């Protein structure tokens, strides 16, 4: 279970199972008008950049907690 | 009473805007890691976190680091209510000015030194009317925000406009410095800290009960270690923690007046702390003050160990007074301060281990800038038999390194350094060999 | 004049003080380390006063806490101002009629603490050793110390004052506190609710228990 | 910025004429090995020496002695200016005179004693209101420039014209005795030295730093 | 992700989301011929019946690790 | 290159049918936690086991209790392979039988007390040959796999049944004892241990290495520490898991023989060390031997002390024989030991605290049934300042008392107690209360 908020601060809400590919959440982005070249996804506490994780990882791989609020900026 | 009432505990992350609940006490109150969170404490004060999980966190109890601690008005140990507050709404505009003591010598764009990296893809959530603290040039900056877009909350993203008018604010006589001293500038101490703690909680958290109840609470605690272990410090934190008035009694202080003089300041100590009690007394160096009889040559001498005995004795459980006193050894004071009316309570604080060491680094080193190379294990690692005073001198020593390079090559138009340029330099691990090897 | 030789905590000033109670005579407390804190002639004026309020109020009982304070022997005596306080003592002491029905008790370590003199026949002509108790005696302490307090059924104080072998009655009794305080810590958590400050009735239902006890013995 | 800016370091080399460079940086700079050179310092004070090669002399870094550092009003760790000088002229009249604390007691022909022997066949170039430091008869005695042939700067050259007028001048506040004590005269405790420079450095020589930091010095 | 052992050892496989009640792993194993009646649900290191845990709890209060491999046995 | 290959190291959970792996590892070599694997290791010898995840455990390497290494004949710091086994069927029949040294006194049903909770509802992969240990009845009793239903392995599941036909095997060469002392006995002085384990790694695991190189290998290690610290324990695990021989000198031992008899045996422990090597001398109380030359009065003493400095001085470094030695402290011994050759490594075992306390507590319980009264934490926070001696005599005056108690009741018919009665036997809170208050 993974909350992201969009740029305007709505947040989207989606499950994916741990063994799923961080593409997989990806493509969830990518699903809204969210791509990996115009947009980054952000974690804080701790402070990372998932969009340059590899895509191919699980997310328990990617140490994305169970549940993970995340954030989505420009890549501007 | 209801389950959003938590009990204010110390801070396992030091992030101004995160608290910790257990996950059980997360899932009764249906909280997801990073939701923001409002605090409600005394005074009517609020404030706005995001809550993350801890495991050591007991279910009933809260953890918030001294900031938001100051900002809900509340010490440790009182109560909180926590409610979710999902309405956080990406502000526009916010407006932050520094309070004055905090910037004196500061000589910098607050903004890129302090405020931009401080927000920077923070998505802080902040409040009205709240005190934030960031750390760097080897300083620690308190801003308030004056203004904020939302009037109540806001989150502080990319796109919101921090603006600094310019013009220091005063500190209001409710707000306390965050440069004070508290259980968060102790490191290595734990268990000896926990024992003090419990030890001044009912007398100094809980007077009242004290009328209520004929148990008598410990009047005298003496803190036992080699010198630079931080028993000043542990002192004045609990003072502060507790918010209790702190009297120094230093002991080649007393004994540098003639006659009386030493026995009066003595008294006026005692006395000064019994009107602002709840209070905390510390004897600093007290092997000066009451040295043992064998090593007490001179009259004058045994005077004064006397008053302290009597000023000690003539301490009522009611006044409110914790006697705390700093010495090497046991056998360097004379035993009847061990009584049973006096110091009757012993601590040692002693060596650090090197995870201890760790931690007093990770303190000494929090306004400054490191370097990547900096790996502050390996100085924990090497620096055998280091008490915190050998440790936070290293890191000055460190710091002024580094300074002293970059002050050479400032040869050109540049000024003395400045907040800036402090703030650009970082201390490197050459700087701590350097040290390490002097 | 009664000598009363004991290590620290072992109940001089008690009975002393109980001794008077219960025959009902008057009590002066002289505490060494006060008499000392006072400058020159203070000190031995405060003695002098001590001695002469007694005799007023007689029957009396004077008790010298601390008086290896007051009357080391010649040899740890360094210094004049202090011989002449000891002195001053035997005097005071000397100058006791029989008629004057004042008892003087004073408390010190050992008899080779102080100054031989105050062992004359007139003065500190006898001594009772209060020493450090059984645990029978232990057993009687703790009762003593618990008598006002709540204890659930699961303390045992035989148990207490078994284990609590070499211990004196001012150590019991500072367990007793350091348990009592432990309960109200704990319950002071749960009043997190709206009670203030625990209150006669909440202190009168909290019980001190043995993990309580525990808890003190193993700190 | 400029490297014609240097950081004034300790002279291992003691004449009052002489300053020293890397080779490197005199490359750097196109120096040759005893060009005059223009020294600028703080109270836009000026000096001129002459410029050979230290080995051990850092490349972003010049020696010179404490005549100098005076003379440029500079103390040790301060900036300095070089830039060549080639417009050296043979001056033929220059005009010196005793500062008064340095000549209390001599009572000889200054010129032959003192003056005659530092200029003969030194070459030295000289600037005016230069105070320069001749040792000798187990005194040391400090001589101001008063006057130069040509105005600025002057080689003193065997047919050059000292003039002594005899009347010994007052020394202004902004003067420093070279008979005061300095690095220079202390021998033996190079690296104990070195740790002390650089203990006092930061709190003596830029206290200000101190206001906008919380790192604590030694005390 | 958690591997079912039937009593003859023959290995069963199945995803739930750590939100799915236990009942939904209680069903799994309802849909093979185990019911919750006539066979226990057994978990080895740590050694615990799941069969007896609370079904309404989700996987992760019933404090199941992300991998478990689990036995069957019949409650006799 | 290739994968499979991990190196041997200690075991965080104590399980004897667990091995732990990095999760990365796991992931690496396609393994679910639970997944019976094949482990080969020297002598062909081979073992089938359960794998779980360890965050501690170094990608590269494998943790696995002492059973597990002995059954694969290797040593911590051995390499081994690992391979999915996924072919293990619940087998039919097992026969297993105890070694001869393990089962001397015990008069049990060895089926109900050991055999039978070890396997029950375990699901523990079995190899024929392992040798598998028990621990009850205050005793550790090993046995032997004789036939598996599978002839390579089997998973010994409910219906499975265990066959003990009851004739004690012998014990072969190669099998070493669990009863020996190894690193899994000590708790507490987790660094020290770890400093020891260097400095003897390369000279008692790669003593060829020396034949090859120039550089120096330690000689002497002086292990400091007050009594009851488990000095003597230290030396002969280092021994037991470096696989070295181990020779014990004991300082009262030597003091009692007269004239040449002491330094006779001083040599000789040296020659047949020298011999037998790669060896440990362990040379207990060496305060006796050789204290300072003050303290020496007499000159049998002192040529006994110049003996020992030559004796070590003529250990050669291709000798392949490390001296460690136990004193109090190093003012306690003649300087001289401490010279370059000689005593040139000191490591300070010292007194633990409640962590390590609580270690060792565990250490001297697991053979033990403890009710579930027992705080093994409790006693750990009260016993301050105990040694492990002091906490390994107080769980044998717990467990004495609990048999006393009982002793009581079989006033019956029964006899004195039984294996079976004593692994019945519980000791509980109230006999370590006893203890502890004794
Ligand atoms: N445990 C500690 N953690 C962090 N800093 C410490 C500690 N002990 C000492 N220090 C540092 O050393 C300084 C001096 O220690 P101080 O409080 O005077 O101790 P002491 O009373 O033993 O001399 C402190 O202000 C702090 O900088
Ligand atoms: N025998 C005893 N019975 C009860 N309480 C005792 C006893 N001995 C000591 N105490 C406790 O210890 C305290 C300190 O001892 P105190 O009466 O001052 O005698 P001392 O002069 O030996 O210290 C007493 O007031 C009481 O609280
Ligand atoms: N290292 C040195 N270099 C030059 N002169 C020295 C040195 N050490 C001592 N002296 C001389 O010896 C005298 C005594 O020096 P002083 O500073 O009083 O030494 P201290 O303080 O050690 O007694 C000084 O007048 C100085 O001339
Ligand atoms: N760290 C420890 N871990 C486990 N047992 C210990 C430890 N220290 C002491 N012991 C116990 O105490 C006994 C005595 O230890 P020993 O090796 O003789 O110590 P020392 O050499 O310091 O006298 C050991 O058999 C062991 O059971």
């Amino acid at each position: 279970k993974l909350r992201i908020r969009t740029p305007s601060g709505e947040f989207l809400e989606r499950r994916f199972l741990a063994s799923n590919k961080l593409q997989i959440v990806f493509d969830f982005v990518a699903s809204k008008g969210f791509p990996w070249d115009e947009y980054k996804l952000l974690s804080t506490f701790p402070r990372r950049d998932v969009t340059q994780l590899d895509p191919n990882k699980s997310l328990l791989e990617v140490k994305l907690f169970p549940q993970e609020t995340l954030f989505l900026e420009a890549k501007e | 009473n209801r389950p959003n009432r938590l009990i204010v505990d110390e801070a396992i992350n030091e992030d101004n805007s995160v608290v910790s609940l257990s996950q059980p006490k997360m899932d009764e109150l249906q909280l997801f890691r990073g939701d923001t969170v409002l605090l409600k404490g005394k005074k009517r004060r609020e404030a706005v976190c995001i809550v993350l999980s801890d495991d050591t966190c007991s279910d009933e109890k809260i953890r918030m680091n001294r900031v938001v601690r100051n900002n809900l008005r509340v010490r440790l140990g009182d109560v909180i209510s926590i409610q979710p507050c999902p309405d956080v709404k990406y502000g526009k505009r916010i407006h932050v000015l520094p309070i004055d003591d905090t910037v004196e010598g500061i000589t910098g764009n607050l903004f890129e030194v302090y405020l931009k990296p401080y927000f920077l893809e923070a998505y802080r959530p902040i409040r009205k009317g709240d005190i934030f603290l960031v750390r760097g040039g080897m300083r620690a900056v308190e801003f308030k925000v004056v203004e904020t877009d939302p009037s109540p909350y806001c989150i502080v993203a990319p796109d919101t406009v921090i603006h600094c008018e310019g013009e220091p604010i005063k500190r209001a006589a409710a707000e306390e410095s965050l440069n004070e001293v508290g259980y968060d500038d102790i490191g290595g101490c734990r268990k000896q800290l926990a024992q003090i703690k419990e030890m001044v909680e009912l007398p100094l958290r809980h007077p009242a009960l004290f009328k209520a109840i004929g148990v008598k609470p410990p009047r005298g605690i003496l803190l036992y270690g080699p010198p630079g272990t931080g028993k000043t410090l542990i002192a004045r934190a609990v003072a502060n923690e507790t918010g209790a008035f702190f009297f120094l009694i230093n002991g080649p202080e007393i004994m540098s007046k003639l006659a009386g003089e030493s026995e009066s300041n003595l008294r006026k100590a005692f006395e000064e702390a019994e009107k602002n009690a709840p209070a905390i007394i510390f004897i600093d160096e007290l092997d000066a003050i009451a040295p043992k009889r064998e090593k007490t040559h001179g009259e004058v001498e045994r005077r004064i160990v006397s008053q302290l005995l009597t000023l000690m004795d003539g301490l009522k459980q009611r006044a409110h007074v914790i006697v705390m006193a700093a010495t090497n050894r046991p056998n360097s004071i004379d035993p009847a301060l061990r009584r049973f009316g006096r110091f009757d309570r012993e601590v040692d604080i002693g060596i650090p281990d090197a995870t201890g060491r760790l931690e007093i680094l990770q303190i000494h080193t929090k306004n400054m800038k490191l370097a990547d190379d900096v790996d502050l294990e390996q100085v924990a690692n090497e620096t055998h038999g280091h008490v915190g005073a050998d440790l936070a001198a290293l890191c000055s020593e460190a710091a002024l390194q580094a300074i002293r390079k970059k002050m050479d090559l400032i040869d050109l138009e540049d000024e003395t350094i400045d907040a800036e340029v402090m703030n650009s330099l970082a201390v490197t691990m050459d700087d701590f060999r350097w040290a390490l090897s002097q």
